[PDB]
RNA sequence: ACCUCGAUGUCGGCUCGUCGCAUCCUGGGGCUGGAGCAGGUCCCAAGGGUUGGGCUGUUCGCCCAUUAAAGCGGCACGCG
RNA sequence: GCCCCUAAGCGUGUGCUAAGUGGAAAAGGAUGUGCAGUCGCGAAGACAACCAGGAGGUUGGCUUAGAAGCAGCCACCCUU
């Protein structure tokens, strides 16, 4: 609960948000901190997971085309950035989610605009 | 009002029996007490007589000589090596024209000076006024202060009704009122502490009491063995409140070192009644450590003093004499033959330098072995699942040989009877 | 004691103005 | 005010009647009644809820708002699910035996002790060393549970007695 | 224990009380100080007790000043006598304190421990006091 | 239980309240519970 | 329920194991031999083990990497920690060694950052009082 | 360094005396007097609230600008008569000071830092005198006590003054003394 | 030194009381360094009870044998 | 002084008190309550509430039969 750190957190989020070719936002309510270790070990080839505070994520969401996910900023934020494209990381993100059941994918962003969960999961399974 | 003030001292003493060595030692310790009280010793006179002087404790010519001595030296107090009647006090006062104090009054004022808190103030006040009543006429003629006055007694024409005369107000009337109330509290605190002393006795925890001479390192032994610091030693030329703390033996078995006020030759019985508060500790004590200064050339005097006081106390409750461990402290101060002159008469005493602990190991061994443990020698083997029982053996038990085997932990130890009954099943001699 | 205390306190009143005879 | 403002939902299998100042609530378990403080108003929302409001924001009104709200909440919860408070007994030789509408404890006393279940409450027994008390009113359930608790004075030294399942009572020691 | 080493007159009128302190009303020797809000006669015994309280609370350092000194003599007649025959002898020594006058000064790094010591002292004292410090 | 005109929360757990017009203290340790009177 | 440390070289140590976990009802006889057969290649290096027991005392042993204190101190050669941590120098260690110990410990750590684990081990060392750089 | 003169209002006091002044203090106006080389002084009523606010913000030697009857007047408060029981500001002395006028002012001396573990600090003089132009008066000065060893004496002449500032006071005056910490026995000896 | 000196008759014991609770016993609780027994402390409680002898003029005080207990004070140190 | 005793007002307006305070009292204790003024955090989600996160480095080292996070002592660093 800090105020001056709002801008720092927003900048740190935005830099990696733009660096990642595509991003997907989920809620990770249920997994012990350890399971994130296996998740990152599995996704290390193409993607990286990170937690964030929705209170500042909503404010930072107006910078780019993630505004379409305004309704989707609920629950414990978990960003799974993908280095390049979305399938390369989604193919493993979806399988890890279906295995552990501690993650629910709610939003995504690619090409400067938001894509739906149906789009993300179709790219994953394709 | 009614206090005491050895301004400057001019000791007077009478040698009645014993030896010149005894007389000089008595007068010198009296001078030491006076110096502690604060008076400065100017000179010390001694008169040798077959028996005391029941007139004024000295000859009349000697009294005139002392008057001249006091006028010449500009002294203010004369301290006499004895306890004297009010008549003798008044005679000496009219012969010398100065305040005359004695050994008993000096010691009582020393106690008043030292006592800080607790029941000590009440004890000191009661002892002082009980000693002042027999000398109420002697001190009452050596009033001092008083703001003078005239009689101070004139009611009025009586008629058909005598004066109230229900005077429940008097010199000691309060002292009497007070002590009558405060004896109950004196006993009540004893009893409430005894409520836990009994539980201490329940365990092996034995009571060890220090019996020592005044200003005889009585607190050095505590600070050496127990280690705990004692405020102002709680033991010196004159302490009142005894202390105690939980230490450990040579073997490790716990116990309580009880530091107690020291003794002086013929300590006034008015103060032996206050000493009772620490001298029931001698009967409570499983062991007695009889400490004596090592630099002394006549230890037997103080040894006999402590022995007679403890005999007087024990005779009351006919308790079997506890073990006595003779200890000589501050040993380095004397020569080899100086130690021998005591050793030859009393060879079992252990000479320990409390300032550094020389021989303290042997002292601890001796006292621990003298305080026989109230345990049971038991050999047992307990499976590994009884690690809690092994832990309890470590905590309360006395391990002698602990080893391990597939069956369990072979422990030979000294343990309390309850635990011995508890784990009797696995005993080798089951 | 009560007698004296009340005797004095009668002094603080609306018709006496803080002064009464005999204290 | 805070808590007192939150409206009270009324589950489907419930019945409410806000008659004058009094409130009556019925359901599968049974009927219950309550009254309200004059400076607090009560009403029926159009969406199956009970609304409680105040005409002011004073000390008494603020204190009473949450009170009345939770009173209604407990009323509606009782008329549907009621309450059941567990118990348990520790100590070798201690026992409890059901006598229908009444209950017996053997607690090491000279004479076994009888407690009679009052109207609107039932005693269920799962074993000689544990049981439960059920009813439709939280106040009565708790009162009877406490009365059962009072039977044997606390025994810190050994802990034997009747206590709730979750209670972790103090435990000192005696020398021997 | 404080006692004037000499006094020109040993039997003086009673120090008058009315008025507010016109001097010694500002802490000057240390960080915190104790100010008085009503009149009193602080005696050497109470001053010594309060000083011991502060020193025994701090236990390892700091510095304490006593901006007041008991020097006025006060005399009581001998016990159980009548009115007459001159004034009594001087028995206890007091300082005529007035509202505002600062009594004790303390300098210690730890503000809360200093405040605690000052509270102990004001309890031992017979007067309503308050802790103050240098700042306005 | 103690009944003194001065009541102190002598430990972190102690809680002061005013009950029926009389201040008092409660604690997880009954040694500390006390009333003002 | 219980987690201790044991060296694969030997088994059934009296103080460390005797009254430590055998008190809780563990089949030490079989557990020690199973652990030795599982990790005898490590020789006498101490290794942490955590035991998980079921209702019927059926046991499973989980292994972790050798202690960070040992890994930090053996390099210098000292086989014990600092009696007064941070007050007495006991050894000198390099930042590369600290990071390598951190990477080895990441399995023991609940961490997912290798540099952060390096920070972990740097603290673990300097708190004992070991020079790190 | 420089400071903006703080704007205050001030109405000429109609009548004077103890009664008038205490009624003004009662209803919230602190009485004050503005004097200086500018001919016969005048008597003003200042709002106690904002006056105390500016005083606490900018020290006891802040620079004021009185809107007396609208007429702007730069001034410098010289001293404050403050009650010793309730710390109520009963009077203020204001000195008409023209731009760049050199004035003698009293400035506090703060202490910052800590000495060796077995040591104690003892400040001795809050106020030191200074000469400086009206608008360059520091609110406070500072004296370093970091890493000082054993007995140390800091005098008015051993401090670092600002530029445009001269030390009126005697340079040898002792303002801080750092001395070995007292023991418990030394504490008891004190006052014996 | 305010009423009473053209009079208010005094200590202890006896008979007869009556009131206060700052409770000795009996009753109800809290805490206890409250295993049990037996204690200690504090809170509430004034309904009833509260021995007979030796020494002492004695108030008071010490002692003997009991007792659940052998409470403390006011009422012209209650009452000639 | 003005409700009835008891002549005159259960007078008018604005607030405070729950103690019959009013209609006696001290040090000192305290979270009763009205007002005024401050300073910290606060929809960027303040405090509370429910916790899926709060696990592990690792006996942090010495003491340790033993202190594995909370018999003790030293630092007391650290992500996710
Ligand atoms: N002879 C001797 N005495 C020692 C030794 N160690 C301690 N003491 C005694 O310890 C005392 C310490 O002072 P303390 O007991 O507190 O009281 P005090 O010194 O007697 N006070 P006062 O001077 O008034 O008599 C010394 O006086 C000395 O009597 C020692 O080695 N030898």
């Amino acid at each position: 609960m800090a105020k001056a750190d709002k801008a720092t957190a927003v900048a740190d989020i935005a830099e990696q948000f733009k660096a990642s070719t595509a991003t997907v936002v989920t809620e990770y309510r249920g997994l012990t901190v350890a399971n994130l270790a296996e998740l990152r070990r599995a996704l290390g080839d193409s993607a990286t997971y990170t937690v964030a505070k929705n209170t500042l994520v909503k404010r930072a969401a107006s910078e780019a085309g993630i505004e379409g996910l305004d309704e989707l900023f609920a629950g414990p934020t978990a960003i799974a950035f993908v280095k390049g494209e979305a399938v390369d990381a989604a193919k493993a993100i979806k399988k890890f989610a279906k295995d552990n059941k501690a993650l629910v994918i709610k939003g995504g962003y690619m090409d400067g605009k938001a894509l739906s969960v149906a789009d993300v999961e179709k790219i994953a399974d394709l | 009002y009614r206090q005491l003030r050895l301004e400057r001292v001019v000791l007077v003493g009478v040698w009645t029996e014993g030896s010149a060595a005894d007389a000089e030692a008595s007068l010198a310790e009296l001078a030491a007490l006076a110096e502690t009280a604060g008076s400065e010793v100017l000179e010390g006179l001694i008169q040798r007589r077959d028996k005391p002087d029941p007139s004024t404790y000295i000859g009349s010519g000697k009294a005139a000589e002392l008057r001249e001595v006091v006028l010449a030296t500009g002294a203010d107090t004369v301290i006499c090596d004895g306890e004297l009647s009010p008549a003798q006090l008044n005679a000496l006062e009219k012969a010398v024209k100065v305040k005359v104090i004695d050994r008993t009054a000096l010691i009582l004022d020393i106690f008043a000076q030292h006592a800080t808190s607790r029941e000590g103030k009440a004890q000191v006040s009661l002892a002082q006024m009980e000693y002042m009543l027999p000398r109420l006429r002697g001190w009452g003629e050596s009033m001092s202060r008083q703001a003078g006055g005239r009689a101070g007694g004139a009611g009025g024409g009586v008629g058909t009704r005598g004066p109230g005369e229900t005077k429940i107000e008097t010199d000691r009337r309060r002292i009497r009122e007070r002590m009558a109330k405060l004896r109950r509290e004196i006993r009540d605190m004893k009893k409430i502490r005894d409520t836990q002393r009994g539980s201490r006795r329940r365990s092996e925890i034995p009571s060890v009491a220090i019996v020592g001479y005044t200003n005889a390192g009585k607190s050095s032994l505590l600070n050496a063995l127990t280690g705990a610091g004692v405020l102002v030693e709680n033991a010196l030329f004159a302490t009142l409140e005894p202390t105690t703390r939980r230490g450990e033996f040579e073997d490790g078995r716990p116990f309580v070192l009880t530091d107690t006020v020291g003794f002086v030759r013929h300590l006034p019985t008015q103060l032996v009644e206050a000493f009772r508060s620490t001298l029931e500790e001698v009967v409570d004590a499983d062991l007695l450590i009889h400490v004596v200064d090592g630099s002394d050339v006549n230890p037997l005097a103080q040894i006999n003093a402590v022995r007679t006081v403890i005999n007087e106390v024990v005779a009351e409750y006919d308790i079997a004499p506890p073990p006595e461990l003779l200890v000589v402290n501050k040993i380095d101060a004397a020569t080899g033959v100086g130690l021998a002159q005591l050793r030859r008469a009393l060879p079992d005493a252990v000479f320990v330098s409390a300032r550094t602990g020389d021989g303290l190991d042997k002292l601890r061994s001796r006292m621990g072995e003298l305080v026989e443990s109230t345990d049971a020698t038991v050999d047992v083997t307990i499976p590994y699942d009884r690690g809690d029982l092994v832990a309890r053996v470590h905590t309360d038990g006395h391990v002698d040989a602990t080893e391990h085997t597939d069956a369990g932990t072979r422990i030979k130890a000294r343990v309390p009877a309850p635990l011995a009954a508890t784990l009797r099943e696995y005993a080798t001699f089951a | 004691a009560k007698r004296g205390r009340k005797k004095r306190d009668r002094k603080h009143s609306k018709a006496n103005h803080g002064k009464r005879p005999n204290a | 005010s805070r808590i007192g403002k939150q409206p009270v939902p009324v589950p489907s299998g419930v019945d409410v009647t806000i008659n004058g100042q009094n409130l009556s609530v019925k359901g599968p378990k049974g009927t219950l009644t309550l009254d309200v403080a004059e400076p607090i108003s009560v009403s029926r929302a159009e969406d199956g809820a009970i609304v409680v409001t105040r005409p002011d924001d004073e000390r008494r009104s603020r204190s009473l708002h949450g009170l009345s709200r939770t009173l209604i909440a407990n009323l509606v919860t009782g008329v549907t699910e009621g309450y059941t408070q567990k118990m348990e007994i520790f100590g070798v030789g201690y026992r409890v035996q059901l006598k229908g509408q009444n209950l017996e404890f053997a607690l090491g006393y000279s004479h076994p002790v009888l407690i009679e279940a009052p109207e609107g409450i039932t005693f269920a027994v799962e074993s000689p060393t544990k049981f439960s008390v059920s009813g439709i009113d939280k106040q009565k359930v708790g009162q009877i549970s406490a009365v059962i608790r009072r039977l044997r004075r606390p025994d810190p030294y050994k802990g034997k007695g009747v206590r709730y399942e979750g209670e972790q009572i103090r435990r000192k020691v005696g020398k021997t | 224990m404080l006692i004037p080493r000499k006094v020109k007159h040993r039997k003086q009128h009673h120090p008058e009380q009315r008025g507010i302190a016109s001097g010694g009303t500002s802490v000057s020797f240390g960080d915190y100080g104790i100010q008085a809000l009503e009149h009193a006669y602080i005696t050497n015994r109470q001053i010594e007790s309060a000083r011991i309280a502060i020193n025994r609370h701090i236990k390892r350092g700091g510095k304490v000043w006593i901006n007041i000194f008991p020097d006025r003599p006060l005399t009581k007649k001998p016990a159980e006598t009548r009115m007459g025959s001159g004034k009594g002898s001087p028995e206890w020594w007091v300082a005529n304190v007035k509202p505002g006058r600062v009594l004790f000064e303390l300098s210690y790094p730890d503000e809360k421990t200093a405040r605690d010591a000052l509270t102990r002292a004001i309890h031992k004292l017979p007067i309503k006091a308050r802790i103050v410090t240098r700042e306005e | 239980m103690k009944v003194n005109p001065s009541v102190k929360p002598i430990c972190d757990k102690c809680r002061v309240i005013r009950r029926h017009g009389r201040v008092m203290v409660i604690c997880s340790d009954p040694r500390h519970k006390q009333r003002q009177g | 329920l219980i987690k201790l440390q044991i060296q694969a070289g030997q088994a059934n140590p009296a103080p460390p194991v005797g009254p430590a976990l055998g008190q809780h009802g563990v089949n030490i006889m079989e557990f020690c031999k199973a652990y030795n057969a599982a990790t005898e290649s490590q020789r006498g290096n101490v290794i942490p083990v955590e035991i998980t027991v079921y209702e019927d005392r059926s046991f499973t042993f989980a292994l972790k990497t050798p202690p960070a204190a040992k890994l930090l101190l053996k390099a210098a050669g000292v086989q014990k920690g600092s009696g007064e941590p941070h007050k007495t120098k006991v050894a000198k260690v390099t930042w590369d060694q600290v990071r390598e110990i951190a990477e080895t410990k990441k399995a023991d750590l609940n961490a997912n950052d290798i540099d952060a684990a390096a920070k972990i081990i740097a603290g673990t060392a300097r708190s004992m009082g070991i020079t790190v750089e | 360094t420089a400071n903006i003169p703080n704007k205050l209002t001030a109405n000429v006091r109609t009548r004077t005396g103890k009664g008038a002044s205490r009624q003004a203090r009662r209803d919230g106006k602190v009485p004050a007097v503005l004097y200086g080389h500018g001919t016969d002084p005048q008597h003003l009523e200042l709002n106690a609230r904002d006056f105390a606010a500016v005083l606490r913000s900018h020290g006891t030697n802040a620079i004021l600008t009185l809107d007396i009857e609208g007429t702007e007047q730069l001034a410098l408060t010289k001293a404050l008569d403050v009650h010793p029981i309730r710390r109520n500001i009963q009077h203020a002395d204001l000195l008409v000071v023209q731009r760049g006028e050199k004035v003698t002012v009293e400035v506090t001396v703060l202490v910052e830092g800590d000495a060796t573990p077995g040591t104690l600090v003892t400040q001795d003089a809050n106020t030191i005198e200074i000469e400086a132009e009206a608008l360059s008066i520091p609110e406070q000065l500072t004296v370093s006590v970091e890493g000082v060893e054993a007995g140390t004496q800091i005098t008015a002449g051993q401090i670092s003054l600002p530029e445009g500032v001269n030390l009126i006071s005697d340079p040898e005056l002792l303002v801080v003394n750092v001395v070995e910490a007292p023991s418990a026995e030394a504490l008891e000896e004190e006052g014996a």
